[PDB]
RNA sequence: UGAAAUAGAACUGAAACCGUAGACUUACAAGCAGUCAAAGCCGUAAUUUAUUGCGGUGAUGGCGUGCCUUUUGCAUAAUGA
RNA sequence: ACAUUACCGAAGCUUUGGAUCUUAACGAAAGUUAAGAUGGUAGGGGAGCGUUCUGUAAGCCAGAGAAGUUAAGCUGGAAAG
């Protein structure tokens, strides 16, 4: 239950680059601000979404 | 000035242009067949053999449904193989096997007799086994044998 | 290589390398207003690190170079090293410790005018 | 610069002795492999076992 | 056109306006070299072979320097023994340029 | 009159990094492990340069054998013939020739036949 | 298959590779050899052509008498009653010529 | 400001270790990972110029049971890192 | 199984260089040639490389760039320079 021989870096930097990987989100322009907004998502920048207000963003 | 090299040879596999051979085994002996195959694959009949390259030529197999066997071959010549799976051993006679697979007798003799390794994979790539006594290789205009 | 007027580095972040590395790979190479909405959106600390690290470099490039706008802006090259390291211990059973680093690293980041 | 000039052989150097394979006296260092005497000793009393 | 002619008993394959690297020839005979050993001739087609020699066939060539090659290392080393020799070596090697052909 | 100074060990590896320069892996840069694949090196080396004569004969001997193919002369008898008449040039000559010069080679087996 | 067995056949398989050309060839090297030893009082050349090592120490020192340390040796020798015996002792590790 | 600001809370900053960029190679392959041969590609220098060298990568072929202790004998699945 | 003529095949032998040692001869010595002899654990003998410090040194080489690390190239039979 103990690794007996110290893997090789090929091995370690392998199974690192392929579980270490983070997808990028789907993204749509805003209709409103213009901004690129997570797909089917309120817009964080301006509140609309879909034409309608959500959100009343502050500071 | 310029050095006159005093040493081996090699030929550059980009101007060595491969041929192809017709050899038929109609009435011949399994082994004699595949040993004159073997001879024209691996490159043994030019002068600039090199065993690292690939630099003989390619060989079609005709009739390779007709090659006769001496002694009681026919009947007790057993081909194995096994499944990797427990207890998964199948053999097969000569018979049997021909009649499946009229071509692999002769195949696997070949492959048999061929080196091993990537190299030997390539010059079993290189060769072309055909059951009748006809190929479809007519656009390379292969010289009989 | 570097042209040193139009970068940002961000040392001794609060943040391992190995979980910053990916969010790099991201957005090396994107444009920066892709970049931008790929950092704001990605929910990970490191992609919070980035963020401002390559904000701040946009802001250099451009206050020395006035004719430069967010939309002719790119990412051309993002790099992310290892800081010091901390050291704490982790007590376990039977009066046993064990010592438990924490990790830190730095973030390069130079934008360039796009192609 | 006036070269003093040693006479030869007027002064061996020494029998440095474990200090690598390649000068002869290497790791068991003119000791041999075991027993009482690897290890410093050897009993005086004009001993004969 | 070229010879295939023996020096000092290795063969070599002399041709003309160029060199040869052949082993280390005395200081003595720095000067200027007579070949008399010419085992094949091949002139403009047709070619003479020797028995051993082709006779009344000659080279004749100038030398022109020595020249060390790249250094090699003979290493040995016995398996758990602590035990080991060392030992390096540059052959020496004579240029001599090939100007005609007695065919 | 302590004699401490350092400047050795790291001078001993710097030599020995810089032979080991392509080897895979770990091998290349860590002091041990290049140690001990440099010495193994070597070693093949030596082997190798004692072996490689032996792998160009064989070299020269399968390429006469194959330009000797075409006609009937088994290159045992090829030698037998060579020696018999008295001709005394080399496996690497006669290899090298059958492959530049394939027809003075030719016309050197039509005078062995005799 | 049992150790006592195999080794038995593998060692009795080695001993039967023999050539019967190779021992044809020394079986004429012999003849030739007692020919030579047969005559008396004539200069002889002897060569060694069978290594020193792993022989019977009685004949190492017989060839060492001789004058004979490698293989390769050249020694000419005067056939009296000793040099007989020692070529005798030596037959199968040598190779005589005649001085003329 | 300073001679230096990769002297900015620290001289010189090596190796282990972690990266980025470029060159070549790698998804039919069984490699104590090295050595001996060796095409293609890349860099460079000569000979007027596509062939030789030095370099780096390397398809493929031959050979090859890590090292140190202790042993009649260790690749040993004996010890030690 | 018995005959004829061969070939392949090792670091063995021969050939081609180069190094050391012993003996013998030549030579005023120095050295030059003739012969053989140089696998090696335990162990014995001999010759060197490198490090630090002191005298030589109130010398010599350094702010026009010293030690140290780093890259390339080169040299010696090895340490190494
Ligand atoms: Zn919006």
């Amino acid at each position: 239950a103990v690794p007996k021989f110290k893997p090789s870096k090929s091995r370690s930097r392998t199974r690192r680059s392929i579980n270490m990987r983070k997808k990028i989100p789907q993204f749509q322009e805003c209709s409103n601000c213009g901004n690129l907004g997570v797909r089917h998502r309120i817009c964080l920048k301006c509140g609309y979404y879909r034409n309608n207000q959500y959100l009343e963003i502050g500071l | 000035n310029k050095i006159t090299n005093n040493d081996t040879i090699w030929i550059k596999p980009k101007t060595v242009e491969k041929k192809w051979y017709v050899i038929d085994a109609a009435d011949r002996i399994l082994g004699k067949v595949a040993v004159d195959v073997v001879k024209i694959l691996r490159g043994k009949h030019k002068a600039y053999y090199t065993p690292h390259q690939d630099l003989g030529d390619n060989v079609i197999i005709i009739n390779a449904s007709k090659v006769k066997l001496t002694g009681k071959k026919y009947q007790q010549k057993l081909y194995y193989r096994h499944s990797r799976y427990p207890g998964g051993l199948y053999s097969d006679t000569f018979r049997t096997l021909s009649e499946r697979k009229p071509c692999a007798p002769l195949e696997i003799a070949i492959k048999g007799m061929l080196p091993k390794g990537p190299l030997g994979r390539n010059l079993f790539r290189n060769l072309k086994v055909f059951s009748g006594s006809e190929h479809t290789l007519k656009a390379q205009n292969p010289i009989k044998l | 290589l570097v042209n040193r007027r139009y970068t940002a580095k961000g040392k001794n972040l609060p943040s391992s390398p190995k979980k910053v590395r990916p969010i790099a790979d991201n957005i090396r190479g994107e444009s920066y207003i892709k970049a931008i909405a790929v950092l704001c959106s990605m929910p990970n600390k490191g992609a919070k690190l980035l963020e401002k690290v390559v904000k701040s470099a946009a802001s250099n490039a451009m206050y020395h170079n006035k004719n430069l706008s967010e939309d002719m802006i790119f990412v051309k090259t993002v790099m992310v090293d290892d800081g010091r390291r901390r050291k704490k211990i982790w007590p376990r059973a039977r009066g046993r410790a064990d010592r438990l680093v924490n990790r830190n690293c730095h973030i390069f980041v130079e934008v360039d005018e796009k192609k | 610069m006036f070269n003093l000039l040693k006479p030869k052989g007027a002064s061996k150097r020494r029998k440095i002795v474990g200090r690598g394979p390649g000068s002869g006296l290497g790791k068991t260092s003119g000791r041999g492999q075991k027993g009482q005497k690897a290890r410093n000793t050897s009993p005086r009393l004009g001993f004969e076992g | 056109m070229y010879a295939l002619v023996e020096i000092n008993g290795k063969q070599y394959k002399a041709i003309e306006g160029e060199f040869l690297k052949i082993d280390k020839i005395s200081p003595v005979e720095k000067d200027k070299l007579e070949f008399n050993s010419v085992l094949l001739i091949n002139k403009d087609g047709e070619v003479k072979i020797g028995k051993p020699y082709v006779v009344n066939s000659l080279i004749r060539c100038t030398y022109k320097e020595d020249k060390k090659d790249k250094k090699v290392v003979s290493y040995r080393y016995r398996r758990r023994k602590s035990s080991e020799r060392k030992v390096g070596h540059r052959q020496t090697y004579s240029y001599i340029l090939v100007d005609e052909i007695v065919f | 009159a302590r004699a401490k100074n350092g400047t050795v060990h790291v001078a001993r590896r710097k030599r020995i990094l810089k032979k080991t320069k392509g080897f895979w892996g770990t091998k290349k840069s860590n002091y041990k492990k290049a140690k001990d694949t440099l010495r193994k090196g070597m070693m093949y080396a030596t082997r190798d340069r004692k072996v490689r004569k032996r792998d160009f004969r064989r070299l020269w001997i399968s390429r006469i054998s194959a330009a000797l193919s075409d006609t009937g002369v088994t290159y045992s008898r090829f030698i037998e013939g060579l020696l018999k008449s008295n001709i005394k040039i080399n496996r690497k000559i006669l290899s090298n020739l059958a492959i530049e010069d394939v027809e003075a080679f030719k016309k050197i087996v039509l005078e062995i036949r005799r | 298959i049992k150790r006592k067995l195999r080794l038995q056949l593998k060692k009795a398989r080695f001993n039967a590779s023999r050539s019967r050309s190779k021992n044809k060839c020394f079986i004429k090297r012999m003849e030739n050899n007692r020919k030579i030893i047969s005559k008396n009082n004539i200069n002889v050349q002897v060569f060694l052509v069978r290594s020193l090592i792993g022989k019977l120490n009685k004949k190492v020192k017989v060839l060492k008498a001789l004058g004979l340390n490698k293989i390769g040796d050249k020694k000419v020798h005067f056939l009296n009653e000793s040099i007989k015996g020692m070529l005798n002792e030596t037959i199968n590790m040598i190779l005589l010529s005649e001085v003329m």
